[PDB]
């Protein structure tokens, strides 16, 4: 199943306060009114691609999506990205894991760290070896869809990981809906206003 | 804009670099600049 | 020139007599500057010795790569080591190392021959270069080599060789003859830096010393190695909390934040060039009267730094 | 005179108080002069 | 309706092209008069208006 | 041969060979640092 993302998976493209300006920026990003999948977590998290990167949103109330899956086999042949909310802490971590044949939460490694009614958001994209993840939150109205309005998503943090990623998939707990959309390079004209906040864009 | 040079920012070349290859890195900007600042003076006299 | 704005004026014009007029004249004044140099309060010292001193380096097939993050990066001591029989950097000059800072470095480690030391730069080709180890055209960063004879050689045929910054290994697999009698035939260990300058907080800064943080005079500052010259002031800037630096529609940086507390600073340039000496003819008056142009008259000895004038 | 504006950064930032050298001159007769 | 005039300019060239950095101010004068004719150039069009 | 100037310093020193890359221009190192170093716009021919 599918629905067309209108303008959402705009993100601030550098860490530079811009403000009363248009700024012309190349970089990998949702295209706009495009088909992103959606998936129910109630009665699904299979392994996707990751391409050059996944826009990823939760339409939640419960918070069944509690994490996210990101490497290539995905079966301790070589190290892959896990990441964790346990709503008390945020755990990340690159080891060789041995994830389950079907992996869920519970109702060797060099990186390791610790820190509907709802929409969460988040881009992951992997560059240079560095692993990015921006978000946003906002309440919405509609159970089917993504929100037809504009928002821009901020970093969350920065993983210096250097996996050779391909493969992805989310975390569920098991004994809500998300949607996913891959991102593309593409120029966007961003709009800064006086609060140096993004709040127009075109693709 | 670069033309050429490592950084469009100036500083970026007199902090990272030294003489024997900043003043050549520095004259891509003045070239640049320059260039540009003429480009304005002349449709400036034609608009004029 | 820069006696008086007379003064000013008949150099702006390259004349000693000036007609009646309105003249826009060009800053000839002294403007006397001091340093400011404002890095992060960091205290751990960053592991170079653990790559430099390593017991042994990897084969050139299968070369190491250190991060160094989060740290003082004296590169002065390891520049000050009497082996480096050769010492190049890219897009960086070495003299600047120790009065500059960045984000992350990487430090790749091996041994090669010293025949095949040259194939160890930016847009270079050969049977090393394209093949095991190839440096980016665009690099910025470091190669640091010297032979290792007294080290590395038994022929100590442990060691071996077969996209920019690509690791790849039937294979073309090969061992070096490295003798203590062989000139170029000497193993050379080698060590090339790769330094992040993207514009997120800094944390792999040299050896030097932060100042106290000088507001309201012209200075000459530097944070996390972006210097300039210009007056630093507080500002009402709502940056996000992510944001490190701020810029004005030229795209030129506008605004700073302290790496010591998280404040925020407006930059100003020094100069000030919006002045014209109004004159009678010099055949009639050497008397002037100045406009300084767009300001208000109780802010005129700030903008000009009258006091130090 | 309402009825020409601005939107345009160059001149609507300089008139709303850019410091990149560029400045504009005010006229010698004043819009009341005119 | 006629245009009479366009808004007067002044560009500072040295602060334009080097940015109060006294480095590039010093090799910028390697140019020569290039800089004052640019400034007579706008000055001129700006007493035109 | 063509050239005919003012005066001619000859700087006349030893040091240890891996040390002879310092002494160019934009160098530094314990050399061309604490005990011999070139001007920046150096006019002259290293001879070693």
């Amino acid at each position: 199943a599918y629905t067309n993302s209108f303008t959402r998976g705009v993100y601030y493209p550098d860490k530079v306060f811009r403000s009363s300006v248009l700024h012309s920026t190349q970089d990998l990003f949702l295209p706009f009114f495009s088909n992103v999948t959606w998936f129910h977590a109630i009665h699904d998290n299979p392994v996707l691609p990751f391409n050059d990167g996944v826009y990823f949103a939760s339409t939640e109330k419960s918070n069944i999506i509690r994490g996210w899956i990101f490497g290539t086999t995905l079966d301790s042949k070589t190290q892959s990205l896990l990441i964790v909310n346990n709503a008390t802490n945020v755990v990340i971590k690159v080891c060789e894991f041995q994830f389950c044949n079907d992996p869920f939460l519970g109702v060797n490694c060099t990186f390791e760290y610790v820190s509907f009614k709802n929409l969460r958001e988040f881009v992951f994209k992997n560059i240079d070896g560095y692993f990015k993840i921006y978000s946003k939150h906002t309440p919405i109205n509609l159970v089917r869809d993504l929100p037809q309005g504009f928002s821009a998503l901020e970093p969350l943090v920065d993983l210096p990981i250097g996996i050779n990623i391909t493969r992805f998939q989310t975390l569920l707990a098991l004994h809500a809906a998300y949607y996913v959309g891959y991102l593309q390079p593409r120029t966007f004209l961003l709009k800064y206003n006086e609060n140096g906040t993004i709040t127009d864009a075109v693709d | 804009s670069n033309f050429g040079a490592i950084s469009s920012v100036l500083n970026d070349i007199l902090s990272r670099l030294c003489p024997p290859e900043a003043e050549v890195q520095i004259d891509r900007l003045i070239t640049g600049r320059l260039q540009s600042l003429q480009t304005y003076v002349t449709q400036q006299l034609i608009r004029a | 020139c820069a006696l008086d704005p007379l003064s000013e004026t008949k150099c702006t014009l390259k004349s000693f007599t000036v007609e009646k007029g309105i003249y826009q004249t060009s800053n000839f004044r002294v403007q006397p500057t001091e340093s400011i140099v404002r890095f992060p309060n960091i205290t751990n010292l960053c592991p170079f010795g653990e790559v430099f001193n390593a017991t042994r380096f990897a084969s050139v097939y299968a070369w190491n790569r250190k991060r160094i993050s989060n740290c003082v990066a004296d590169y002065s001591v390891l520049y000050n080591s009497a082996s480096f029989s050769t010492f190049k950097c890219y897009g960086v000059c070495p003299t600047k190392l120790n009065d500059l800072c960045f984000t992350n470095v990487y430090a790749d480690s091996f041994v090669i021959r010293g025949d095949e030391v040259r194939q160890i730069a930016p847009g270079q080709t050969g049977k090393i270069a394209d093949y095991n180890y190839k440096l980016p055209d665009d690099f910025t960063g470091c190669v640091i080599a010297w032979n290792s004879n007294n080290l590395d050689s038994k022929g100590n045929y442990n060691y071996l060789y077969r996209k920019p910054f690509e690791r790849d290994i039937y294979f073309p697999l090969q061992s070096y003859g490295f003798q203590p009698t062989n000139v170029g035939y000497q193993p050379y260990r080698v060590v090339v830096l790769s330094f992040e300058l993207l514009h997120a907080p800094a944390t792999v800064c040299g050896p030097k010393k932060s100042t106290n943080l000088v507001k309201n005079k012209c200075v000459n500052f530097n944070f996390n190695g972006l210097t300039g010259t210009g007056v630093l002031t507080e500002s009402n800037k709502k940056f996000l909390p992510f944001q490190q630096f701020g810029r004005d529609i030229a795209d030129t940086t506008d605004a700073v934040r302290d790496p010591q507390t998280l404040e925020i600073l407006d930059i100003t340039p020094c100069s000030f060039g919006g002045v014209s000496v109004i004159t009678p003819g010099t055949n009639t008056s050497n008397q002037v009267a100045v406009l300084y142009q767009d300001v208000n008259c109780t802010e005129v000895p700030v903008a000009i730094h009258a006091d130090q004038l | 005179f309402n009825k020409v504006t601005l939107a345009d950064a160059g001149f609507i930032k300089q008139y709303g108080d850019k410091f990149n050298g560029l400045t504009v001159l005010p006229p010698l007769l004043t819009d009341e002069m005119i | 309706i006629l245009p009479v005039s366009m808004t007067k300019t002044s560009v500072d060239c040295t602060m334009y092209i080097c940015g109060d950095s006294t480095e590039c101010s010093n090799l910028l004068l390697q140019y020569g008069s290039f800089c004052t004719q640019l400034n007579r150039a706008l000055t001129g069009i700006a007493v035109e208006q």
